[PDB]
């Protein structure tokens, strides 16, 4: 039922795309085996 | 020949109704056809035609 045929219908469309990747580079550093090289601050989420 | 005054146009196309009208008279500067596309062909090759 969702059938779009593009040239039935006088239509036209773009179709865009791109390729990615993310790796994290956990490690070891001179402190030791399991280091992450990224923290965060989060929302206050408690009313005062 | 009858009609002398008049620019005569045949309808050839099997387009005319015959039990409505014998003949149109009109002033010709009064009438416009817009043409925002004349006939054009695509050839299609890869597309699809109907649903299910």
């Amino acid at each position: 039922d969702n059938q779009i045929n593009l040239a039935e219908r006088d239509m036209v469309a773009l179709r865009l795309k791109a390729r990615f990747a993310y790796v994290l580079g956990v490690s070891a550093t001179a402190m030791g085996a399991n280091k992450t090289p990224v923290g965060v601050v989060t929302p206050d989420v408690t009313p005062p | 020949g009858s009609f002398l005054g008049f620019n005569t146009h045949f309808n050839r196309n099997g387009a005319w109704s015959p039990e409505s009208a014998v003949a149109f008279i009109a002033d010709s500067s009064r009438v416009k056809i817009g043409v925002r596309q004349d006939i054009t062909v695509k050839f299609l090759d890869q597309a699809t035609l109907g649903t299910g």
